[PDB]
């Protein structure tokens, strides 16, 4: 999902922000340890916008 | 006031008197007459040179030359008696001399001839020559760049008194921006040759250091030139657009070689004031991290700085550092933070965390 929305801001470049925010906040509140490299890609792409 | 010929005859009689004085000079009272004769002789030398200069100006369209002088300087010329001209107001003399050399340098004629004439009559020669070279460099691709680099070396040789704004302006007219850059930095360095400004700023700009503050201010005036050049480039970049934008990019990628720590600090201050936080993340500077942490602990409007800090540390992959940064940012009692942005931070926090730290996690 985040890779897609990322590509969306990519094409728009080459709301999306607030949506990405909702996703990252979800990741945070989620009572389940997602994998590590998962969190890595999430944080990095959330930044790169 | 006096056309060249009366001045020539007067200089004839005067240099004759000078010949007499030099010839016979070897031949409480006597020492007194010696002091009076010494004063007479030195005044006579000043007067010979002065009348030579007056004839020199009148032979070169005096009305036009002093017409370029300042209106206040013209009125003062109207109230000046040539006795006060020779004795007291060397300023009007230097100003008329600069006015004539300026008439020549705006007429784009070589300044060497008028320079030799001045040196012979009332010993600004090399200054006039450099002025001519620069002003002509606007009317002259490879050769134009060569003459620009030569004028750059010339004007940086005299970087103490060079009118940085006008020099950089003419360097902006010929798209010779590298000239404005190197001249700004050279004028900064030569102006404060010891770096008192850097010690002042590093000591916290403590108010007692008048000399440190002063040297910092002079470096700031020097840097203001490159600042204005970049600002014009970016403005015309936004209004051509991409051309002046490449001007801005080249100017900044130049200024990024700058090693003056206070200069990096000021550049940061401007850029953040310029709201180019992306370019801020985009250039490598040592003091950013320092200047950041400093301002963040010292501004009392910390929110902006701390957010930028988490960002920059992230771009540098320093996960846990940026982490703690944003962590404090969220915890901070402050009315400018609503619960939403708080929790969104704490999220970004845990996320950078999984990117002792175990304790931080347990706490969070």
């Amino acid at each position: 999902t985040m890779n897609i929305l990322f590509t969306q801001y990519k094409r728009l470049k080459g709301v999306l922000r607030s949506q990405a925010r909702a996703l990252i906040t979800f990741a945070g509140m989620i009572p389940y340890r997602m994998s590590g490299d998962t969190n890595a890609r999430l944080v990095q792409m959330e930044v790169l916008m | 006031s006096v056309t060249p010929q009366h001045l020539e005859s007067v200089l004839k009689e005067l240099k004759g008197l000078l010949e007499f004085l030099d010839r016979y000079s070897q031949f409480e009272a006597q020492l007194a007459e010696q002091f009076s004769l010494q004063g007479i002789h030195q005044l006579v030398r000043k007067m010979c040179q002065a009348l030579a200069l007056w004839k020199l100006l009148c032979e070169h369209q005096f009305s036009l030359v002093v017409s370029d002088l300042q209106k206040e300087l013209q009125e003062q010329l109207k109230i000046t008696t040539f006795k006060d001209l020779v004795i007291r107001d060397k300023e009007l003399t230097g100003a008329l001399t600069a006015s004539l050399i300026s008439c020549y340098i705006r007429d784009n004629a070589s300044v060497d001839g008028i320079s030799y004439r001045l040196q012979e009559v009332c010993p600004d020669a090399v200054c006039s020559k450099a002025n001519e070279l620069l002003q002509r460099s606007r009317h002259v691709k490879q050769e134009k760049e060569r003459m620009l680099r030569e004028s750059l070396k010339e004007y940086q040789k005299i970087s103490q008194q060079v009118d940085l704004p006008n020099v950089c302006a003419q360097y902006r007219q010929v798209r010779f921006y590298e000239g404005v850059v190197e001249l700004c930095l050279s004028a900064a360095e030569k102006k404060d040759p010891q770096g008192l400004g850097l010690h002042f700023h590093k000591n916290g700009e403590p108010e007692e250091d008048m000399a440190g503050l002063q040297a910092f201010q002079e470096r700031l005036n020097s840097y203001k030139c490159i600042t204005d050049t970049l600002q014009e480039l970016v403005n015309q970049s936004k209004a051509s657009n991409e051309e002046a934008g490449i001007h801005f990019e080249q100017m900044l990628k130049l200024a990024q070689r700058s090693a003056d720590e206070l200069f990096n600090i000021a550049l940061f201050n401007w850029l953040i004031q310029a709201d180019l936080t992306d370019k801020l993340l985009e250039l490598n500077s040592p003091f950013l991290e320092p200047h950041l942490v400093r301002m963040a602990k010292l501004d009392q409007n910390k929110v902006r700085y701390m957010d930028l800090l988490w960002r920059y540390y992230e771009k540098n992959r320093n996960f846990s550092n940026a982490a703690r940064v944003v962590a404090k940012l969220a915890d901070m009692h402050s009315p400018e933070i609503s619960l939403k942005q708080r929790l969104e931070y704490i999220s970004r926090a845990i996320l950078s965390a999984k990117s002792a730290d175990g304790e931080f996690l347990h706490e969070l």
